[PDB]
């Protein structure tokens, strides 16, 4: 009850200072249960910030749903007081969108293409530079593409890198989708799987490709197992590998962009389990430190060895590998680097800026956004 | 209906 | 005279019949008959099989107790099967009608008879239903003081609704407000009579038509400062009016349905004059429909337990007859009074259509009818 | 006024 989570609150506000290299905050019209930055920074020669942008989505009681763009300032190399001349967050677009944003994201390869998961089993795919800033007033949903091949609503969703136009979409009908929507020209039209893997008997809470094999992805679900899925083979209704992930649900995996064998899922078990892919009868590690369920686990796209995980325990945890089987005096284990306490409600998602460093975004259940980033003696 | 999306978000 | 079950003779004969009458004629007895039907908007094309998948949102109608809004999907063959369901929700009695959010499919709203009108999103609710019976709606909407028919979301403006009732008055709601009650925005008390049936018009966010027992056809403008007076009025039948339908291509032009078994062709630009009135049915008329497809074509329903499809250019034709010349086709597939219809919004002259006797149709007639 | 709707609907 936020009763004893508003203590936690006032403590690390007044704590925030030399916790943290800059600390934003700001409230959304409705909360997100999506966030993802795109690729490209603008910085203007004259001022001493420059521009990122996130793609967020909005959860309403009822209304109208949007996809939504927001601009971030974020500093480049001076000193001020950073979080607290405050740089500025903005929402640069909203496309109207049926029902919820179950997920919103671009695409590695076109990062103005973004695909959603709706809560009418449909996955939409915008462009959003093909919609005005400000959406329609009717009201009316207009996209590019209509995916279709799922019965139920779903969230895990991943494009894939090194195939352009490949998108799989994970979901509660038990199901994974494949569609390469390479041939396919954007103007409305609706495009069905091109594949359906079965494996799964339960919800599948995430799917992710492979980063460097175009033909290998993996996805999690609720049935506890993590499955290694491969494209070549004809028979889609069993995959390459299966494992026993955890002893309660699996609710997302992602692949390690530096090391190639290395992926960790997140789950219901309050932990996050590291793995090889060259031999998974044997969990590397289980990250424990989590005191509820786990919804969102990244890797940090700029040091191999870090890794960060969120969900209900209002709480982000960031992982350091390397510290593994180091001594102390603890407060918990020496692999443990950061635990952010900045949102007082359960987080639905957050992603490393790929352009700086140690700065990560992150969304709350009470519509609270916040762009944060640990300070550096904490990495150093 | 899943454990990860609320039942009733509000408004700001 | 009782007895008089002639409805056997007639469905003997039609069905031996349909091998060179329709494309497509499917049959389902469903568990309690359902007082409404409509397609949802997505179609499903699985890359392997030889069928494609639609959904429609239909109700209950039991007798004491226990009933459920029901989304149905429905494999219907390719060029070159079997309709289940995919959810039920527990209802407050009949479901009068259920409709569909086109700015949110998952949302549906529902007229019950218990005065209510009632917001549904079936993606919060389970698959099987909690056998309590209870109904736990996302919204209750008030301003009715009893149950009605008409209903109608806007399309131009969304979150906007309309219901018509039999305690005379039309409600608006928008629904973008805060146990979970929200009050009429609007009540529109123009018609003396109960009032059949409301729908909004297709571009303009601003107007909308409805119908009612005292024979009147009256387009409102929700501008208008006058809630107690429409922009237009109408003597519309020589009977109830108890549906319309605009054209979802030509801004002017509407239709009716009445209690005198008459479809009556409106012109906006002009209400003194009638256009047209398609006569063949031989009862009561409930539901009129425009194809989605094609502009002249025109379906209308009813107690006569038949489905009449117009095409309304052949109007003025000359003929030999045993009907109008812009009659394309009876559909007689039903032994009972048909409840409500719906086109197939992918699969052109596919229609839905719902009866007393639980049947559920799915099916379309010959192409060479139409060519 | 519900002669739209049958009274007593019956069970397949």
């Amino acid at each position: 009850e936020e009763r004893v989570i508003n203590e936690e609150y006032k403590i690390w506000k007044k704590n925030t200072p030399f916790l943290y290299d800059l600390v934003m905050t700001h409230a959304l019209e409705w909360p997100s249960l999506t966030a993802q930055w795109l690729p490209d920074v603008t910085r203007p020669e004259g001022k001493d910030f420059s521009i990122h942008r996130l793609v967020l989505g909005t959860h309403t009681s009822d209304e109208q749903n949007h996809l939504v763009i927001a601009s971030v300032q974020l500093p480049n190399d001076d000193a001020q007081f950073d979080a607290s001349v405050s740089g500025k967050i903005e929402i640069e677009i909203k496309i109207n969108h049926e029902g919820e944003v179950n997920r919103a994201r671009y695409m590695p390869q076109n990062p103005c293409i973004i695909a959603t998961k709706t809560p009418s089993s449909d996955v939409l795919v915008f462009d959003y530079t093909k919609h005005p800033s400000k959406p329609d007033p009717s009201g009316e949903c207009n996209p590019d593409l209509r995916l279709r091949g799922h019965q139920k609503e779903g969230y895990g969703l991943s494009w894939n890198p090194n195939l352009s136009g490949h998108l799989l979409s994970a979901s509660d009908d038990h199901t994974i989708c494949l569609w390469d929507i390479s041939a396919v020209p954007k103007e409305g039209k609706v495009v069905d799987a091109k594949t359906i893997f079965t494996g799964h008997t339960a919800v599948v809470e995430d799917v992710s490709w492979h980063l460097l094999h175009e033909s290998l992805f993996g996805s999690v679900a609720d049935d506890q197992k993590l499955m290694i899925w491969d494209t070549r083979s004809n028979n889609t209704s069993k995959p390459s590998h299966s494992v026993d992930a955890h002893t309660a649900e699996v609710n997302c995996l992602s692949f390690n962009p530096y090391s190639e064998f290395i992926l960790a899922t997140g789950s219901a078990d309050k932990t996050v389990a590291l793995w090889d892919l060259r031999n998974l009868k044997l969990k590397l590690h289980s990250f424990e430190s989590h005191k509820d369920e786990i919804f969102q686990v990244q890797w940090s796209p700029h040091n191999e060895t870090i890794l960060a995980s969120s969900g209900t325990d209002r709480r982000l945890n960031v992982w350091d590998l390397s510290k593994i089987g180091e001594e102390q005096s603890e407060d918990g284990p020496p692999e443990l680097l950061f635990i952010h306490g900045g949102h007082t409600a359960k987080i639905s998602d957050f992603s490393w800026n790929p352009n700086e460093p140690w700065v990560i975004c992150s969304v709350s259940e009470d519509n609270i956004m916040q762009v944060w980033q640990m300070a550096e003696n904490i990495y150093n | 209906m899943s454990r990860r999306k609320q039942a009733k978000p509000q408004h700001i």
